[PDB]
DNA sequence: TTTTTTTTATGTACTCGTAGTGTCTGC
DNA sequence: GCAGACACTACGAGTACATA
């Protein structure tokens, strides 16, 4: 029948149903329970980590019939109404769709009107980093002297795109990307709350491949259930990820350093099954070798860009003498220099890896 | 812009081809810079566009010649880079191509002339391709380059080539000495540096280039016997950096060639300097320095907006590294 | 310079001033370009305006003392200040110190002026072919095809329309590459064969020129300049080179399939059908059966629209699909009582004509196969 | 009746006729059987491996008359228009032709209106990697919580261009490039269904020529049929491809490693008589050298399409050192680098072969 | 188009094209049978004929007789194509209509039925210069166009084309023309134009065209405009800058012996006589190639190598093949870098200095 | 404190200001 | 009848950004 997607039906409805991110939930709870509520909260995060859900929860809490509280009752007509799409005081504005100032004026003029039902007319402006400059000017003029009965809730992915003046008037809550352990725990709860058998290794793989976001983890969980015949088995998730793997670089360089010819052959074949520009693959492999040689010099070289593959990379940096890394970089560079003139780009990259593999071991 | 005597034969021949209705519509001049590149193109365009009652000469009384001298004719299109740019954008080419489909306002022929076809970006040449191959009946093109090969291969095909022969060196010296009053050896050197092409050798004396060259020679005389190739950076960093780099390359080539005891020398005005360059530098080191200088000169010209300060400073530091004994010289490579 | 002392009656000034201020408008390319020159010679005042590809000249008579001289004034300001004055009030204009003083009653205004030498003139051409035609005649001649010309397109010089003079008949054609309109009509003079392209702006100004069923308009056609005389109004414009495709080949030569319908009924049916058509691809499909024409329209939101009309047809079903804006425009232009559709094939173009008149004809290409 | 292009006549019309891509077909059919229908699908993969065809098949499965059925029950009324492409509800969006945000806004405005006939108004957005960033951001929210009666099927070549916030909320199905055996078997089926004679070596060459796609393979097969007299013959395929089969270049490399210049030049003359491109000969020889290196490193690396010469391969695999293989490969690679600048391409190839001969580390030319 | 070659001599029938046996056979067999396609892509180097074969296919497709292999010739809907008075066809130079807006306009006008003829044929010349968004726009229409429209694409190279566009089209690779085909076609043209011509000058023109026929026609026109209005060996030799003396061999010998003063005086004298440098290098590479060929067998003495056999024979006896290969590689690198030099003379000097330093 | 700031050729969108056109009404 | 009143459509520019 109608099996609702796990990305929707499992959206939290109370602050207790929000995983991690206590540095924001606790702050909001203290602010609501006490009197200190700022005039405009700006939520930030990374790629489905709980911005819009927390904003919706905050709007629910602000207008609950029991009063402004950290925990909304969930029973009163307001909680049920905001729970569904329909509600009068809470205005959900898809800013990414109504970017033009002409559409923004038609909804920012409603501030002069009284809230129909609740204490506060709450404007949940989603994807606020998309407004036009004139619309930003209009919203700033509204925020300069906002009425005491209106609270602004702004959710976005890239805060820095916002002009500085509007950001200066908003209390910004930056949401941390979820950890692997929290992802695995929430996924276990979600699967157990429903009828989906699982194996802990499969959930570990899902958490690690989710890149620290619950939407990614849940999308992958639904895909695994679909391809897993209703049960999440380790082999199914592993095979699916193999069909979805994109980090051919790190695995291939691990194999090439360890000099497993068969593993290099298999990984080249896999990277050929997926349409991959060989020039791009080779140049980013050069980049990985460059980063390895840098980490050889100072542990602080590995910044925050590659936190998902830190451990492996650090291991590859620690266990390999720098001279071998320099030689590998040299042979890979000369292979890429002559790559376009080889028989085929696949053909040439294959023999470049063979050249790099013939040295040191074997 | 001035007329040259050696241009008279070519002009006549080409105009003799044009009057008969047999000349190719797309003409690509190979004239060296400073040679009769623009003068010939202007003469041909002026003859083509207006009436021709006098034959191959200029009928200044007609309105066409008046508009040419005023530089306001509507059927005489010039493709030039703007003041604030260096290359020739594709927007100007596209606009001129759209304008070409319009019939001639004066009812005569049309002419499209590009100041230098090498300056075209790839998109500009590609946009010209279709009009060059199949132009409107009233249209004639005129291209100007130093090197036909540097052009796009497909465009270099559609356009019939034509070459301007550099005058014999004695004729060139005779012509140059008439209005330029320098030494015979200096005049010969300036002629040779410009690949035997007058005007450019005249341009070395007319402008401030010659004083810069002399300053460069003094700096080399100070630097070579000490191995301190630095302090040349001042003499090399300039808006004419490619030209001075070419001067340095000619000096190095002269040193290397005189090491083999060749009969003639490119730099005859300063025999002592090239002698010193021969004395203090090994032939392998001279060859390596020459190769590196030429390569960095090509780097300066090819890529756009590159900070020359860094490039010349790096070149000089690498030269100083090369002069140190026990240093592996690079190998020319494909 | 000199002192103007031009006294002009408002009734003899407002209409010619509006006529000459017609072509000018909007923000000009350069200053002075938006301006008008008034010049008085021996009791006659001429108001002339230009766009440097157009010119307007209006002549009026003067009885009050004056001096022969020419001065330039900004157009919009003078047009707005002359209007709104009390009826019958004289306007006295006078030049002092590089400025124009205009007086009416106790009303004084000062306007910045430019030297008359700063007002450029247009080209000169002689031996212009002459035409004497009624106003409303050429009015409806262009009106049948005014919509037809394409605006702002690169192809040919479609920003305009073609006049062809042959024998004793003047024909006018316009098109866009998908729709074409022709209107031929006998003038009544011995005429040569000519084919010229008048630009779209010139067409609009020519329409603006026409007024009254009085003294006939006089055309002076050439190769690069056109002139029109309507009483004391003289208009000049610059032409466009090139030539349109052969309209004769465009018209289908095999109108085997015939359809007779009412103009108003078909126009209303098409207007109703256009509501639910695609906003960008305003195309409807047509099923033609005996004495029946069915029109179907669709759009991305579906919302199918169907309509059926009674016609005079005998034949097979054609299912011709074509744009609605074009057919609506031509049916608006016809204003006749009956309309003849002429179909050749499901791929061929369609022809639209007046049933009771052959003066005007139209062709529209189909939309999809 | 009539002769339409294979690339459009043989588009799969059911999940049974889609070759390869076992994972995506299995997942889609299983999910449809279970009733779990996600509201945003993203088919990635290389060109011509069936993402558009699979998406249209998914539309068939969703909108079929008998219900939400994994296998489209043949041809029902709601599937006829899908096959003809004139369906009321399957909204094909050439996203490359509607990149502007002022068109995605119009797409989103009417999303809530109920489907005219089908169960879902499947929005098939071909080439989703081409929408402008504003249009992406516009469709974010409508993808997050779409109405219950609309589904989005997005097909693109490279997902990396898409913002990660769109990759998050949609299923990601990746279609791997098909194997050579898959392409060859499908081509055998197609040529059998066309009542056209064919040669097995010819179809193996067709399979190898196309890089793991199928529509490219079908196009090259159609070009072969044009080149032949309506028949796919080995000679016609060799002519159209410009390849050397698997024998002549092997003779070249065998003679070159044997340091017998006479036979090398004799076969060069014969290949000139064969009227073949010289750079093609060089690239074939380089590929053979690389295959020798591969079999030397990995003992089992030869595919079936080389079996006709496999034995000789092993000979060189047991006779020539890896260092010599690398030397030959690099020498001929520089030869390829230099060939467009030699006085004559034939002259350049002769010089490259003589250079490989003179620097022969085992039997160099006498001085 | 008064006397410009390669414009008034565009092929008009399949029987008139030069070479291209495979492409012509494939197209003729497709037209004769029902095997028609909606995207043909002719790719090949310059002046091999991409646009001409495209136009011939268009004429063959839209002829009154129907789908015919060989175009009719005398008819209205073929003469209109030849003159450019076409309405079923659309020639677009993609290098000028790079804008995606013009491509979307084209796609907007693809549904409309043709005014005449059975197919609306879009000839997109210089395809590879289309901007990426324009390519993606054309992608869907190329995949499944309406039955009454056909696309023809011609590009100097397919590398710049997105790989999807390749996977949509039938690829015909126009191979470059051999020397014999070019020589035969040029002799045929000159015979049909009643212009004096000499076989040797014709061979030099064919050799200098580098396998592109439009270059051969342009060089013939340059020769005609030069000289005395006729093709003669002396005029062509003078204009091409070719060398027909033993200066190349003398230079090779001096460079082998590393005689610096002589090997530079040779270049100085060559500049005095004005020998073109690229041709001189090409002949140097040819002579070194003949050296290397002889080192395998003396029969690879090029015919009798004119009358200078002994010299190269002597040379083939005195230099190990390793040094010959080194000299060839250095000369080729110099030829590659020759355009990127302040002037060709000094670039050739650089090449000679590089070659001389191998203990010659 | 302190002043400090860069390649580009070409193409693709997006958003606002302002003109040009249509029409439709109570003027 | 007629501005005039929107009402709307188009165009320029200021700006952001992509690719190579
Ligand atoms: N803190 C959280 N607790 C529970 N689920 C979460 C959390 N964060 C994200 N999710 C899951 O991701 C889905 C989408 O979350 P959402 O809050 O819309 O992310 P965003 O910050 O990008 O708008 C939710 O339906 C929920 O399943
Ligand atoms: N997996 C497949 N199975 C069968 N045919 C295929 C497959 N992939 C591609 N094809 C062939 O290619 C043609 C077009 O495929 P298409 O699905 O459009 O590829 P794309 O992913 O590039 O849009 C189909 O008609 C079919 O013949
Ligand atoms: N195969 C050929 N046969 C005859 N003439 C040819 C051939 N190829 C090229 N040409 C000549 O070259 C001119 C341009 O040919 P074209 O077909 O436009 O080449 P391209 O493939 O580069 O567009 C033609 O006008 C014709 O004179
Ligand atoms: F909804 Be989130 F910002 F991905
Ligand atoms: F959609 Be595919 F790339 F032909
Ligand atoms: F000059 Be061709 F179209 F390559
Ligand atoms: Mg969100
Ligand atoms: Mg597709
Ligand atoms: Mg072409
Ligand atoms: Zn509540
Ligand atoms: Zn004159
Ligand atoms: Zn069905
Ligand atoms: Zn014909």
């Amino acid at each position: 029948m109608s099996y609702q997607v796990l990305a929707r039906k499992w959206r939290p409805q109370t602050f207790a149903d929000v995983v991690g991110q206590e540095h924001v939930l606790t702050a909001l709870a203290n602010g609501l329970s006490l009197g200190r509520i700022h005039h405009a909260y700006l939520f930030s995060g990374t790629r489905g980590v709980g911005k819009t859900s927390i904003a919706r929860l905050l709007a629910k809490g602000l207008n609950c019939e029991t009063g402004i509280t950290a925990t909304p009752c969930g029973v009163c007509d307001n909680c049920r109404e905001i729970e569904q799409g329909r509600f009068v005081d809470l205005i959900e504005i898809d800013a990414a769709s109504r970017t033009k100032v002409e559409d923004t004026r038609d909804l920012l003029d409603n501030v002069q009107y009284a809230p129909a039902r609740g204490r506060f007319k709450v404007y949940l402006i989603d994807e606020v980093h998309m407004l036009s400059r004139h619309s930003f000017n209009a919203l700033l003029k509204t925020l300069e002297e906002p009425p005491e009965h209106v609270k602004f809730l702004l959710a976005t992915t890239d805060p820095q795109k916002l002009p500085v003046t509007i950001l200066s008037r908003c209390l910004q809550f930056h949401l941390k990307a979820l950890d692997v352990e929290q992802i695995r725990h929430q996924l276990e709860h979600i699967l157990n709350e429903e009828h989906i058998a699982h194996e802990p290794r499969a959930l570990q793989l899902l958490a690690r491949a989710a890149e620290g976001s619950l939407r990614d983890a849940l999308s992958l969980t639904d895909q695994a259930i679909a391809s897993g015949d209703g049960q999440v088995s380790t082999q199914a998730v592993s095979a699916m990820l193999g069909t979805l793997d994109d980090d051919q670089a790190l695995s291939l360089v691990e194999a090439m350093v360890e000099a497993n010819g068969e593993r290099v052959m298999a990984l080249i074949n896999e990277a050929a099954a997926r349409g991959i520009e060989w020039e791009a693959l080779l140049v980013e492999m050069l980049g990985l070798l460059h980063r390895i040689a840098m980490v050889q010099l100072s542990p602080a070289a590995l910044g925050n860009d590659m936190a998902a593959i830190e451990l492996r990379m650090r291991e590859l940096a620690r266990t390999i003498p720098p001279t071998d890394i320099q030689l590998y970089y040299q042979t890979l560079l000369i292979g890429r220099k002559e790559l376009p003139y080889a028989p085929d780009r696949r053909m040439g990259v294959e023999m470049t890896l063979l050249r790099a593999l013939a040295f040191h071991p074997r | 812009m001035r007329w040259y005597p050696w241009l008279r034969p070519d002009f006549e021949k080409l105009v003799a081809s044009y009057q008969a209705g047999r000349g190719h519509h797309a003409l690509l001049i190979q004239a060296l810079p400073g040679m009769g590149d623009d003068a010939l193109i202007y003469a041909l365009s002026r003859y083509l566009l207006c009436q021709q009652p006098q034959g191959h000469k200029s009928c200044g009384h007609c309105r066409g010649c008046q508009l040419m001298q005023a530089g306001t004719h509507p059927d005489y299109y010039t493709l030039a880079p703007e003041k604030g740019k260096n290359t020739l954008g594709v927007d100007a080419v596209r606009e001129v191509t759209e304008k070409l489909n319009e019939h001639a306002r004066l009812g005569g022929a049309k002419v499209v002339w590009v100041t230098d076809a090498a300056l075209l970006t790839d998109a500009a040449a590609n946009a010209l391709l279709k009009t060059l191959e199949e132009p409107p009946a009233e249209t004639w093109f005129f291209l100007a380059t130093r090197e036909p090969e540097r052009l796009l291969a497909t465009l270099r095909s559609r356009c019939r080539l034509h070459y301007l022969a550099p005058p014999p060196e004695q004729y060139a010296v005779t012509w140059l000495s008439r209005e330029v009053t320098m030494s015979q050896d200096a005049l010969l050197a300036a002629l040779r540096l410009s690949a035997g092409s007058p005007g450019a050798a005249l341009a070395l004396f007319q402008g401030d280039n010659w004083q810069a060259r002399e300053t460069l020679c003094q700096a080399l005389a100070y630097s070579v016997p000490s191995g301190d190739w630095y302090s040349l950076l001042a003499a090399l960093n300039h808006e004419q950096a490619p030209a001075r780099l070419h001067w340095l390359a000619t000096l190095l080539m002269d040193a290397l060639k005189r090491h083999h005891g060749a009969a003639q020398v490119t730099n005859v005005d300063v025999p002592g300097l090239v002698a010193e360059l021969a004395n203090h530098l090994s032939p392998s080191r001279l060859q390596a320095i020459l190769g590196d200088v030429c390569h960095i000169r090509e780097q300066l010209m090819s890529v756009t907006g590159i900070n020359r300060e860094l490039l010349i400073t790096d070149l000089l530091l690498r030269i100083e590294h090369y002069l140190q004994p026990g240093v592996v010289l690079p190998v020319p490579h494909l | 310079g000199p002192h103007m002392k031009f006294t002009v009656e408002r009734e003899h000034l407002l209409k010619p001033l509006q006529q000459v201020s017609g072509p000018l408008g909007g923000r000009p390319t350069l200053p002075i370009l938006g301006n008008l020159l008034l010049q008085v010679a021996d009791g006659t005042l001429s108001l002339t305006g230009t766009d440097l590809e157009m010119e307007m000249v209006a002549r009026v008579a003067l009885v009050q003392p004056h001096e022969p001289g020419a001065t330039t004034v900004p157009a919009r300001k003078f047009f707005d200040i002359c209007r709104g004055l009390p009826e019958g009030a004289e306007i006295a204009v006078q030049l002092e110190g590089e400025r124009m003083l205009v007086r009416s009653g106790r009303s004084r205004f000062s306007l910045s002026t430019l030297p008359a030498a700063d007002f450029p003139n247009l080209d000169d051409w002689q031996s212009e072919v002459e035409f004497t035609l009624p106003q409303a005649t050429m009015k409806r001649l262009i009106e049948a095809t005014q919509f037809s010309m394409a605006h702002q397109d690169v192809r040919y010089y479609l920003n305009g329309m073609l006049f062809e003079t042959e024998g004793e008949e003047l024909r006018t054609v316009a098109t866009d590459g998908h729709r074409l309109a022709v209107c031929s009509m006998p003038i009544g003079q011995s005429l040569p064969s000519h084919s010229v392209i008048v630009p779209r702006k010139g067409v609009i100004e020519l329409m603006r020129m026409l007024d009254g069923g009085d003294n006939p308009l006089r055309v002076q056609i050439g190769s690069n300049n056109i002139r029109a005389h309507v009483g004391d109004f003289i208009f000049t414009s610059k032409l466009v080179d090139g030539r349109f495709p052969d309209y004769r080949r465009v018209l289908p030569k095999n109108p085997d399939k015939h359809l007779e319908a009412g103009c108003d009924l078909l126009k209303q049916a098409f207007a109703r059908a256009a509501i639910l058509s695609n906003e960008k691809f305003r195309g409807v499909r047509l099923y033609v059966s005996e004495n029946q024409l069915k029109i179907t329209a669709n759009n991305p939101e579906q919302e199918e629209a169907e309509e059926i009309l009674d016609v005079t047809y005998s034949g097979a079903e054609m299912e011709i699909g074509f744009n609605v804006s074009y057919v609506l425009d031509v049916l608006n232009a016809l204003k006749c009582e009956n309309v003849r559709m002429m179909l050749t094939d499901s791929v061929s173009s369609v022809q639209i004509e007046d049933a009771a008149s052959q003066s005007a004809a139209y062709v529209v290409m189909p939309m999809r196969l």
